[PDB]
This record gives C-alpha cells, structure tokens and sequence, in this order.
C-alpha cells in the first residue's frame, strides 16, 4: 500500500508563547513562562522550548496519536529544542530545526468506506485522502523552583520502570487533568497538489480544531462534507502563527508484508434498554449517547466526554412501560423499556498493543447503563449484540480499519521487542 | 491570504461613512433647506432666537 | 558544500540481543536514527577524538575516488556515531557551528548530557562553558543526576561540589527511594556533611535500603560497614538504638553509650529547630530536637531562630501535628547586612502577603516590620492537623528565592524572592554556586503548634 | 496656583525607591530660585493673549503672580488675533510704527524676581516675528516639536472642562486640519501616498534638521514628525484608555505636561530608544575613562517601532519619568556578566540592576556606565527611575507601550494607518 | 596546509610583441590556502577548479603520486597586493594601513575583484588619516596610474 513521508524540517517564526507583543495582556501563559517560579523576580519566556510534530489525517485527533507513540505508522517526531528567532522585529517569535522525516503508512489505494461516504459527499445520486495536517505540540516545561512531577522528554530514572507509558493492560488509562502538552499550531498541507522546499502556514489550532470538529461530526451523522468547504467556509478565524517548510515528492512505493487502525463502529438503533430508576419523562429528556471504547480503557470517564468516541441520538426515544397486564397493573416500577434510532459512525483508532475488543457503552446522560453484552472481541449486518445491566439488543456493523485484513493481538504485537516498548 | 490580510481593524471613518446612508439619516439644516431658504431662516434667528444674549 | 552526513543511530547493532543497555524508562526512551549534514571542514579542528576517528574515515573513503575517473556528483562520507544517549551529539554540532542556545542556556537534563560528551569525547575547553550553564537556579532535579554524572566519569571534583549543594537538598535525595539511584563511591562522602536536616532514624532506614538491592566480599566488608560509621549513631535516644540489633555492626558502633554519658559528643547533624525562652527543645533522648512544644513560663507574638547551614539549594521538611485554622509563620533569616541586625521573611496567613523585617536579638522583640511587593500566594485550602508544609529556598549572586508548599493539593504554593544579599561569597572551584549560611526562621502564634520533623514519605516530590 | 511641583512617586516602599527622593530634594532645594516674583507678559497691538498656561495665579487680566519661580518654569502663551486692535487705527497693517513699515510683532516677558543675593532683578525676554501674507513661508517656519506641544495644552483644556474623549478627538481633528494645509501649500499629488517615518532628531535640535531634504519634501517630513508626536500622545499614559491607566497617574501626567519645557514634553510624547547590546561596536576604539569631557558617542536614536529589535539585544528607553531597560531573550552571557554580576538574566534582580551598574570594570561595562549616566544627566535632575525588564516579566506593558509606532494594544493603529486616517479627512 | 606552490605571474595582454618600458613577482610562499577561502568565494571558484584539475591528473594515476603542492595562478602586475591582503588576515594590519600608496591602491583594486566592501571602507578611512602632503600626491599618482577615478577624486 502507499508509503508517504514528509521531511518536516524548518518550523521557523513560531509564536509558541501566544502573547504577540500587540496582545497587551501579558500573563505569559504558565506554559511559556520559564524560570525560578515566582513573582516579578523570575518569570519570562523560557530560553528554549520543546517542540513535537505529529502528522494526523482529518479523521483522527493529534494530542492523542502521541498517546499511542509515547515512545516511538511513524507519525510523532522527536523532541526538537527551539531557539529565540533573531532577525529585526519579532519579540515573541521562535525558530526550530526538526529535520525529521515522518513515514505515514497512508495504506489503501481504493476503499468501500469512501465509496459510500464519497457518494453521500456528492449527494449519493493520491486522491481520496486530500489533506494531511501537521500540528506542532509543545511539552509543558515546569519552572525550575516548583515541587511537582517532571514532564521533560529527557529525564533521570527511579530504578524499576521500563521506557513505557500509562496504557499498559494492567495499568488503567489516565487522562492528565493538567495538560502535559498543548498544541501551538496545525498546518493544512494540500496533499493532492503536493530545490524543493515547499512552505506551510502554521494556523492556530483553535480555529483548525473548530474546523476539524465540523468535518468530524459530519462523517458521524453519515453526512460527509468536503474539508475544502470549511477550509474556505470557516476561514475567517484562521489566524497565522508560523511557517513549516516541508519536502514533497516522496513518491509513494509499496508496503511490505496487514494491520488495523480504525473500526468506524456504525450504530443503527437500540431495542429494549431495561432503563430502571428514572422518570419515564426524564428518560426521554436525556441524551441517549452510545460511547465506543477499546476494552482496556474499561469505563474511563474522560473517554465518555471525548466528542469523538461518543455518539448521542437526535431522533425521539420511545419509553414503553414494562411487561403490561403486570407492572402496568402494579403501577410505579421506574424500570421501563426504551429504544431510539441513534444513527452515526464513531471511529475508535486501534491503540497499538490493546487486544481488539470494542465494549460500546450507553449512558442516558452520565451513567454507563449497558455494555455490549460480552466484549465484541474482533481480531477474526447487525450482530444482535445483547445489552447488560450497568450504572437488550443493538444494531451495529464494524466497517474494517484500513480496508481489510487487520487487528493485532496484544500478545501478537507485544512479541516484537520494538524500541524496548515491549521489554 | 485574503482572509489573512483583509481582516483589518483599520476602518473607523471608512465604516462610519457607511451608516450615514443607513439608520443614521440625520436630516440637518443644510440638507432640509435650499441655500436661498437657509439664508432666510438664519437671518430670522437674528431677532427671534436668544433675545437676552 | 556539506559533503558529510553524521548518521546518528541507536547503538550496538544488535537490536534483538540487548537486555541491559539503558533498560530504564527515563533517560532513554527513543530510537535516534538521525541524518545531520555538516559542512566537512569546521569539524576536525576542534576535537581530538573526532580527528582520531575521521582521518581513518576519509582514508577509507578515498579508496574509490583517488582511483576513479568519473562520477563527480555529490557523494557523502559516512562517519557514524554510536550512542544510546538521546540528544547528546546534536547539541555539539550547533556548538561548532557558532550559534548554540542549547549548551549555554538550554533546557536542563541536557546540562548533564552535553557534559557527558565532554568526558567521553575529550572536550576540555567545553567544560568551562557547560559549567556556567550548571550555574543556574535549577529545580533540584539535574543535580541528583549530576551526582550520577561524576560517579561514572571519575573526576572526584564535580562529585565533591555536587554533594555539598545536594546536602541541603536532603528530604529529596532520600524521599521516594531516590538514593536507590545514587551509586557507590560518592555515597561515602554523603552522611559526612553537616547539612542533612533529617531525623537520624529516617537516615537509618534509608541507609538500609542501599545496603540491600545489590546482592544482599571486599567492599561488602569494607564499605558495607563504613556506611554505619558514616551515619551519626550518636545523639540518639537509647530507645531507638535498641532496634539496631543484628549479628553485625557492634564493634563499629563501638559504644552506643559512654560518649552519651560523659557530655562531649560528636558533631550534631545541622541544628534544626531549636527552642529558646518561650520555645524549648523536646528531645528524643540524645541531642536532636524532634518536636517543639509551646512552653510559656507563665499572648506573645514573637519569634524563634536557628543556627548555620551553608547551602546552595535546600528544601528542609516541616510538618505540623495540631493547629486551629492557621496560626503559623515561616520564611528565612539571612546573615549578611552591613549594620548586622538581621533581616527575615514572614509568611503572613491573614492577607496572603510576604513580609520582610529586621531583628535585634532578645527573642521577645520586633523592630519595624514591613510588607513587601511581589506576594504571589492565595489561600484556598485550610491546613488541618497532620500536614506536610515544607519550605524550600534558592540562592543567587544578587537574590534569594523562597517558597512554602503543601503536598496534598494543586494549590498551596507560596513564592517570594528576597532582595539583594549585599556581600559576595563565591566558593567556586570550577563552579559558581554562592553560599550564604542563611538561618532558618520559624514562628508560631498561640499555645500549641508543636510542628516537628517531617516523615520521609512514600512516593515522590520533585525529581522523577 | 502658586508654582510648585507635584512629584508622584507611587507606592513609596524604600527598597524599590528612596534614591529618587534623596536626589530630587537636592535638586529642588539647591537650584536657581527666584522669590516674590512678578511675571507679566505683553504683546504688540493687533494680537491678544488668549490661552495662558503654566503654574501661576491670574490676578487682574495680565499679572502672573508667582511666589517663587524655579529653574524649570515654562509658561505657554497662545496668540489669537485681536480684531479691535488690528482694525481701527492709523497703522492698520500689522505693527506699523511711525518710522515706516516695521511689520514685526513682539512679545515681551518681565520677571521682577529676588535672587539669592538679596537684590532685585527683572529678567527681560524678547521674541519677535516678522509679518507675512504668503502661505508658503508661514507654514515652512513652523516647528514640529512646539506646534504639537501647543496642541497638548489646548487638549488638557478640552479634557478638563469636557470629557477625556473630547480631548482625544481634538488631536485627531487638529492633525487633519494641519495636513490639509500642508497638502494645499504643496503641489505634487504623491505626498499623500507616502507613509514613511520621518527624521527623528534630538530634542532642541529640531528647528531646521531637514537640511538636505528639498523644499516640499522637507515641508512634508516636518509634518510627518508632527503626525508621529500627535499619534504618540494618543498612545502615551497621558491620553491612554483607563484599562491600565488609573485616574491618579493621569492627573500627574496632565499636571506635568502643563509646566515642562519643550525638551521635557518632547521626551514623554516620543522617547529615545538606544541599542545597548553591541555597545563595543557602537563606540570608537579609544576607550578612555569616561568622565564627561570624553565624548560618549551614544548609539544613534533608533525609530520607536517594533520593526527593529533583534531578539538577542538589550535596549534602553527614556521618556523623562520612567526609563526602562528591556534586555530581552537570548542576550549573550559574556555581555550579561560584564554589566550585571551574575550568569543569567534569571539571576538579575530588577532593583539592584538599576542601582548598581557595571561593577566588573570591563571596558564593555564602562560603555554601559556612560550610556546610562549621560541619559540620566543631560539636565541636573539626573536620577529618573531606571528599571530593568527581562522578556516576560509582567511589567513589560510599560516598555511595549512607550513604542509610538507599532500598534500599542490600547489603541490599535500603526503610524502608517494613522496617516491613512488623517490624510483622508484632510 | 603544507601547500601553495602558487605560480602567480604578471600577465602581458596588450604586450604580445613588445612590452611598454617600465619586478615580476613569481611567488613561492609556504602557507595554507584557507586565506583565499576566507577572502571571497570569487577566489574560491578558481581554487576549486585548480585543485580539481590537479586532482584529475592523479585520478587515473596510482603509482606516480609524487607530492605536487596545490598550485594557483593569477594574472596581476602586483601580486604583492594579494600578499598584503594575506598578512591582513593573519592579524597585524601595519603594512596595509601605512606603507607605499602604490601598493595601497593595488589593494583597493584587488578588493574590487573581492566584492568585499569592508576593507574598501577603511582604506578610504586610511587616506583620511592625518598624513603629510608628500604621500598625498603620491597616492594621487597611484590612483591616476591604475585609472581609479573615485579615489583620485
């Protein structure tokens, strides 16, 4: 399959700080301030910064792709330290020489997934992937005087821990409350149109993110709109922040020996959730939201708020009584049988090293009420999946990840060493 | 490019001239009267307005 | 006109067999397959061991062109560096280019790593410019990895100054089993400083951890003995020396008595938290104050004061056991003012401010107390009984830093920077770290407020 | 009403302070002071004295009763034409003595002062201006430093009886009416399209500093100097919005502007930024001991923009009240230790950097000595509050707001687009 | 390094048959070629051409590899002006500043071939130094002989 690679190498004229002198308000964010943490005395831009460059497609998210590649297909660049851009003018600008290539295995040169959405794109009456975002994330440097945990890429060691992260099966995925990294600018590289040295206008994430949001929700409710639209639709907010000089002409060859990196779970409709304690009215006054989850996660609140692995409904929610000629004759019994037509495609990126097992949960508002009875352990329509009792049938198909032939076992991958990632 | 550069706060009077064609009508003395009639009223203010001053 | 690429690589060329090389989560995450072009010249003049390994690179690279006829083109040399140190090499290409930013003022933990290339690659002039970057108010942090630094390269001089500035940083070298890192040889010079402010049983229990974890002869009968004579086994209550019993030690503790009876003792640990007049010293037996009652002879809003400790960086541990909603004051005193007469800091738990003053002995006294500008502190969390409320300072050629931190919330940081120190005192032997002998300065309000000496935690404070 | 100063050292807290109070009381007590003074101003016929400014008392119609004149007295007089005196007379032409034409007006100032040695002198000042009907020469003999300062004195009148915004709109309108005149006296219709920053000479040297600038180009660039000062007041602490300006500093800024010399007005409304990082390259090789008679050769006065500060520099700023030394970001530590005894800008305390300067006795450091102390002491008041600010210390709201060319966040407008506003309504 | 045979010879051009009436400095100096690289890339262009032409003569030659030091050729009547630029790079600037104005103008023209405007400015400052009327008319001779209009003006 296609094997593309960009030689991200230049990121110059950055605004990391985010406090362009003409922004007045100078509370130099507690992410650019670097010194003896304190008052006027010590608090200023931190000599150099730590830059990381991820290359994500308009489908997945950036500050999470790292979560998979906390160590080191190839997408996350390496800690490149920045320098205080000189040149006349520019008082909060920054330069940095990443000089690292990114081998993104944009596999599939022909797929049904697109076909369907692609038709829905024209109104249902290398190409396909036409955009590659290269956002720069900044490692938050703590001031040299605070007494908290470290986050610096290079770090001293407490004997008894291998170069790994908090996602290992035994461990339970944590989601840093205080952000350990912020995105300081994305860059929409026009793939289709690709002494080379092509440039790119690093555009503030805020807008780019809001943009990526629309495209995302569009695909969800089976209504794909073309990026190009918003790119020239939203525009407006588009606020420049820097310039990443990239190298095109990689000439995609062929990949060797396949793997998974998706599941586009497509829920069709629920059937008889035995919702118990809840006023029939209050029930249909909730937000029936099915939320996917790659097993391991195992009910990790955070995920249940990510607007990517969650799909609520927009249709109506029928709430029948129960049994009839019985509970109806007995009255009360908050327990009720409820259904709904939650239509939408989710998309759970397969974490490299988690035995594939989607456990789509469903929470009226904030309460996992039912788990796909028994892990949908994939690896090897509607499967009439039963539902359980948490705090009895669902229609859903699992479009393949790249295109076909995928899903690696936790053990399977594990058995490959790989940057010691697996001892 | 166009979104990047044309987003400018440098209007002030180049915006201010626009509402003086829409919802800021302001019919003043010179607009209401002809030049010959304006001299008639402004000469009538000689004896009738502000008689103490 | 570059004509050379370095080709940095992950090391040993055996990426199925290795199971010992940098098998640790912290100082080597990544693989480092990098391609840096350098411009041929301005590479071999500066370095002795680069020139030793590059004249043979070009000699075996001329095996084609000096006997060729054609192919002018642009063909590169292939001088591979073999290393597991992640950044390491990258900062020294930017040195010899002439525009650095990462050696002289870069991010820490590379001020340790760039200096590793000084030892392993024979940079002698570079150590002077690196050592000025070490001269900085670091976040404790790089210094414990800098005690590991001089242990492996065996200079005996950088180890000597790493440990007297980390001697004030006790309760951080010991804390969350972090001396489990700190290797042999240089640990014997530890526990000889008069700057470790912890309780001697807490020094005892951490010392047993390092005597484990290796294989538990030669050093096993020489230094695994010399540790116990290094620890100050005097100044104890006998009720805690009685749990020291084992078929070891005995002749090398020698007494556990005698020096206790006749009233001349060894050197006390530092001094910390003595009481005079309205505070007194409540001993755990031998000499060391461990808890401080309020002892009124018969309220009084006065202060207490302590003895000397020459320190670059220190984070001495204070805990409280009983408190009624506040009623405490922290902040250090310092020695050097021109008309003597002291100057202190005063953690004001009423209007969230930082306050300086001046002192003329006779402990029930106050002279012209005044508030200060720069008071970054807020109030959110009430401090109840049983809290860790530790205080850490820094030092500067023309300033002093100071903070008060409580280890149970995202809140509770209390930072101020004291004014100019006034004189000069630079004990610099390849370094710059000023010493000043600040005296820790403690105050309490009403009857009670026992305070004491902090327990040596379970998990972490500041390094990882 | 009695002629004194209103010095307003705010938040007086000794360690950050109290050196200026020692120095300025030494100036105030031991200076050239007259006593029991009687100021009177008079003007030739055909012209009156409408707006009278300064620190005095108005007795009768012409008597400025000043109990003590001081070394920094400055009184501003605005002349408007006298209709009843210019007309109705034998010599109805402007100032026609019986000898002949002699069409030259005169303004005469008298000061009946007691000096220190117990005796009375009348200090008499004489200024005269010849009379012209022609519009080219009347607009070519203007002084851009003084004409802006006059617009400030009438602006404080606008904001004292009316609101502050009425003063602010008066500067923008009076700028456009001056530029309509400068375009009317000109003839080439490309000077409106030019939006270049003019020449920026020293204070007091701006009389005819255009020199080789030819004719209408010199006439325009003097007006571009007007446009830079008049934009400058709109951005300065004197007419700035209330977000970062309290009322009480606004009172001190107004009260200072009504009594300063034209030198000290012009420093406030337009600073001098001085490059200080490579002072060794700026000065000559003859680094003799710098003690006054040795010429400092200060580095050239950089334009007060954002368009030239390299990020690894270190720049000084002077405005007459608060002189600020914003060092910056990646300044070379070999310059840093020479000027401030330390290793990094993190270890540079803000207050001792201002007090103790250049203690290492480096010839690099002695260059920084002569640069700061010459800027301190063009006049005898010497100490005017140095502060150092590194790139990020939150006080840099001051330093980036004494920049009169880039868009200050209080008033988002460049110098080029400010010209686009005032040349359109002209 | 140990190189620079440098057969720098005066040219003839117009003097094909007869030379105009009124020494030829054929150089042999044991210094390195880094001075020519530091000076300007103009001399570095002919430096690369000459060193690769000597390298081509030993490309197909394995046995006859006797050390011929890397040469150089220029066509100038005064190669001692290039020698003056050479010792200027070493560090003492005495012969550049004070000396024969006949040589000083020749350094000025070699700086015109250098496109190196730095030294052009301080030789315009060197003629502005306090210096007697004797060598003022001597540099008035020298700017006239080499037809340098601006320095003569």
């Amino acid at each position: 399959q296609a094997t593309l690679r960009l030689h991200i190498a230049s990121i110059t004229n950055l605004q990391t700080s985010g406090v362009v002198p003409k922004r007045g308000g100078y509370p130099l964010p507690q992410r650019a301030r670097g010194g003896v943490s304190g008052a006027n005395g010590a608090y200023g831009l931190a000599p150099c910064f730590t830059i990381c460059t991820v290359a994500w497609f308009p489908e997945e998210d950036p500050l999470e792709i790292l979560g998979f590649a906390q160590g080191a297909g190839l997408r996350v660049s390496s800690a490149v330290n920045t320098r205080p851009s000189a040149r006349p003018g520019a008082i909060c600008l920054d330069d940095a020489e990443v000089q690292q290539e990114l081998n993104i295995p944009i596999s599939i040169l022909e797929s049904p997934w697109q076909q369907r959405m692609l038709a829905l794109e024209l109104g249902s009456n290398f190409t396909l992937w036409p955009f590659l975002l290269v956002s720069v994330i900044q490692i938050h440097p703590k001031l040299s005087h605070s007494l908290t945990i470290g986050n610096s890429p290079f770090r001293p060691a407490p004997v008894g821990t291998q170069p790994q992260n908090a996602i290992g099966p035994p461990q339970r995925v944590r989601y840093p409350t205080k952000s350990p990294v912020t995105v300081v600018g994305t860059a929409i590289l026009p793939l289709k149109q690709i002494t080379y040295l092509q440039a790119c206008r690093l555009f503030r994430h805020d807008v780019i993110r809001e943009m990526i949001s629309t495209y995302r929700e569009g695909l969800k409710r089976l209504e794909p709109v073309s990026l190009l639209s918003v790119i020239e639709a939203y525009s407006g907010r588009l606020s420049p922040v820097g310039e990443i000089f990239v190298t095109l002409n990689q000439l995609k060859p062929l990949t060797i020996n396949p793997v998974a990196h998706a599941v586009w779970i497509e829920i069709r409709k629920v059937v008889n959730v035995p919702i118990y304690g809840l006023t029939f009215r209050q029930i249909c006054e909730a937000e029936l939201s099915v939320v996917a989850m790659w097993e391991a996660e195992r009910a990790c609140a955070a995920i249940l708020r990510r607007k990517s692995r969650k799909i609520t409904a927009v249709t109506r929610c029928e709430v029948q009584p129960l049994n009839i000629s019985a509970i109806e004759r007995m009255s009360g019994s908050e327990d009720s049988l409820l259904s709904c037509y939650i239509r939408g495609q989710v998309c759970l990126p397969v974490y490299p090293g988690l035995d594939p097992s989607v456990v789509l949960y469903l929470c009226l508002n904030g309460h996992i009420y039912a788990t796909l009875a028994s892990p949908l352990n994939l690896a090897a329509s509607f499967r009439a999946y039963k539902l359980r009792s948490f705090v009895g049938q669902i229609e859903l198909r699992v479009f393949p990840c790249p295109a076909n032939g995928l899903f690696m076992t936790a053990a399977e991958f594990a058995k490959l060493n790989i940057e010691g990632r697996s001892n | 490019p166009w979104v990047l550069a044309a987003a400018a706060e440098a209007q002030r009077d180049r915006e201010a001239e626009l509402e003086n064609l829409s919802r800021a009508k302001f019919p003043l003395v010179s607009d209401v009267f002809s030049p010959e009639d304006k001299a008639a009223y402004l000469g009538m203010l000689n004896a009738y307005g502000n008689p103490g001053g | 006109s570059c004509d050379l690429v370095v080709w940095l690589v992950p090391p040993q060329e055996r990426l199925q067999h290795l199971a010992e090389g940098a098998t640790e989560s912290q100082f080597t995450p990544p693989p480092k397959v990098f391609k840096i072009p350098v411009h041929s010249a301005l590479l071999r003049i500066s370095s002795p061991i680069w020139l030793k390994d590059l004249t043979v690179v070009e000699a075996k690279h001329r095996t084609k062109m000096k006997c060729n006829r054609d192919d002018d083109g642009r063909v590169l040399m292939k001088y591979v560096i073999e290393s597991f140190h992640p950044a390491a090499i990258r900062a020294i290409i930017q040195y010899i280019y002439g525009y650095r930013h990462e050696v002289l003022q870069g991010d820490p933990f590379l001020q340790v790593a760039v200096y590793k290339e000084a030892s392993r690659l024979e940079m002698k002039q570079l150590q002077k410019e690196v050592l000025r970057a070490l001269s900085a108010p670091m976040n404790i942090g790089p210094l414990v990895s800098l005690a590991k630094a001089a242990e492996v390269m065996k200079v005996d001089q950088l180890l000597l100054e790493a440990i007297r500035i980390l001697a004030g940083c006790a309760y951080a070298l010991f804390s969350g089993m972090r001396h489990l890192e700190l290797g042999p040889k240089g640990l014997q010079l530890l526990l000889l400083q008069d700057n470790i402010q912890l309780d001697e049983p807490q020094i005892y229990i951490c010392a047993n951890a390092w005597l484990a974890q290796q294989g538990v002869p030669g050093v096993q009968r020489d230094m695994a003995m010399a540790v116990y004579r290094s620890i100050r086994f005097d100044s104890m209550s006998p009720s805690q020396i009685q749990v020291c019993r084992d078929p070891l030690l005995d002749s090398l503790l020698l007494e556990a008595c005698l020096r206790k009876f006749s009233h001349l003792e060894t050197k006390p640990r530092v001094f910390p938290w003595q009481g005079n007049d309205q505070f007194t010293v409540e001993r755990d037996g031998g000499l060391y104050p461990v808890l401080l009652k309020r002892t009124s002879r018969s309220l009084i809003w006065a202060w207490t004061l302590g003895d000397s400790r020459l320190i670059n960086e220190a984070l001495w541990g204070i805990e409280v056991v009983r408190t009624a909603k506040g009623r405490l004051h922290f902040g250090i005193a310092v020695e050097d003012k021109t008309t003597q007469s002291r100057q202190v800091c005063y953690l004001d738990p009423a209007e969230k401010a930082f306050v300086t003053g001046t002192i003329t002995n006779e402990p029930t006294a106050v002279s012209y107390r005044t508030v200060q500008p720069g008071g970054d502190v807020r109030w959110y969390r009430r401090l109840c009984d049983g809290d860790i409320v530790i205080v850490r300072v820094s030092v500067t050629t023309s300033a002093i830093h100071l903070s008060i931190q409580v280890l149970k919330s995202r809140s509770m940081r209390a930072s101020y920077m004291l004014a100019l120190r006034s004189p000069v005192c630079f004990p610099g032997q390849l370094l710059q770290r000023p010493f000043l002998a600040i005296w820790p300065f403690i105050e309490a309000v009403n009857i009670g407020d026992t305070l004491g000496v902090a327990e040596l935690q379970v998990e972490a404070i500041d390094i990882p | 009403l009695t002629g004194g100063e209103v010095r307003y050292y705010s938040a007086f807290s000794r360690l950050q302070h109290s050196q200026q109070l020692e120095n300025d009381i030494v100036h105030i007590i031991t200076r050239t002071t007259g006593w029991e003074a009687v100021m009177r101003i008079r003007v030739s016929r055909g012209w009156k004295i409408s707006a009278r400014h300064g620190r005095f008392f108005l007795r009768g119609t012409d008597l400025f009763v000043l109990p003590t004149v001081n070394a920094d007295s400055t009184f501003s007089i605005l002349m408007e034409l006298d209709e009843q005196a210019g007309a109705g007379g034998p010599g109805n032409a402007l100032v026609t003595p019986p000898s002949g034409g002699d069409n030259v007006v005169a303004v005469q100032a008298a000061l009946l002062y007691t000096n220190s040695d117990g005796e009375r002198r009348i200090r008499v000042h004489t200024f005269c201006m010849p009379v012209s009907q022609n519009i080219q020469d009347i607009v070519s003999s203007m002084d851009p430093e003084v004409v802006t300062c006059l617009l400030i004195q009438q602006a404080i009148d606008q904001s004292l009886r009316s609101k502050i915004a009425d003063g602010r709109a008066f500067l923008q309108t009076s700028c456009s009416q001056l530029l309509s005149v400068l375009h009317s006296v000109g003839s080439s219709t490309q000077l409106a399209a030019s939006y270049a920053l003019p020449s920026l000479p020293h204070y007091g040297a701006v009389a005819a500093a255009s020199a080789g600038n030819p004719a209408g180009g010199a006439l325009l660039e003097a007006g571009r100097l007007v446009a830079l000062f008049i934009l400058g007041v709109l951005k300065s602490n004197a007419f700035r919005p209330v977000k970062e300006v309290s009322t009480d500093k606004r009172v001190f800024s107004w009260s200072r502007l009504l009594a300063l010399p034209v030198d000290r007005i012009c420093a406030y409304v337009h600073p001098r930024m001085l490059p200080l990082h490579n002072l060794s390259n700026f000065g000559g090789p003859s680094d003799r001991v710098l003690d006054g008679q040795e010429e400092v050769i200060l580095p050239p006065a950089l334009r007060l923009t954002a368009e030239e500060m390299t990020q690894d520099g270190a720049y000084l700023l002077e405005n007459g009240e608060e002189m600020l030394l914003w060092i910056g970001r990646s300044i070379s530590p070999q310059w840093l230790a020479s000027v401030f005894g330390a290793h990094s800008l993190d270890c540079v305390h803000p207050d001792v950097a201002a007090a103790s300067i250049g203690d290492s006795q480096d010839p690099v450091g002695l260059r920084v000595r002569a640069v700061v102390q010459s800027v301190q002491g063009e006049h005898l008041c010497n100490a005017m509050r140095l502060l150092v600010i590194r790139q990020g210390d939150p006080s840099e709201q001051k330093f980036f707001a004494q920049l009169m060319e880039d868009r200050v966040p209080s008033l988002l407008l460049t110098f080029a687009e400010f010209l686009q506003k005032v040349d359109m309504r002209s």
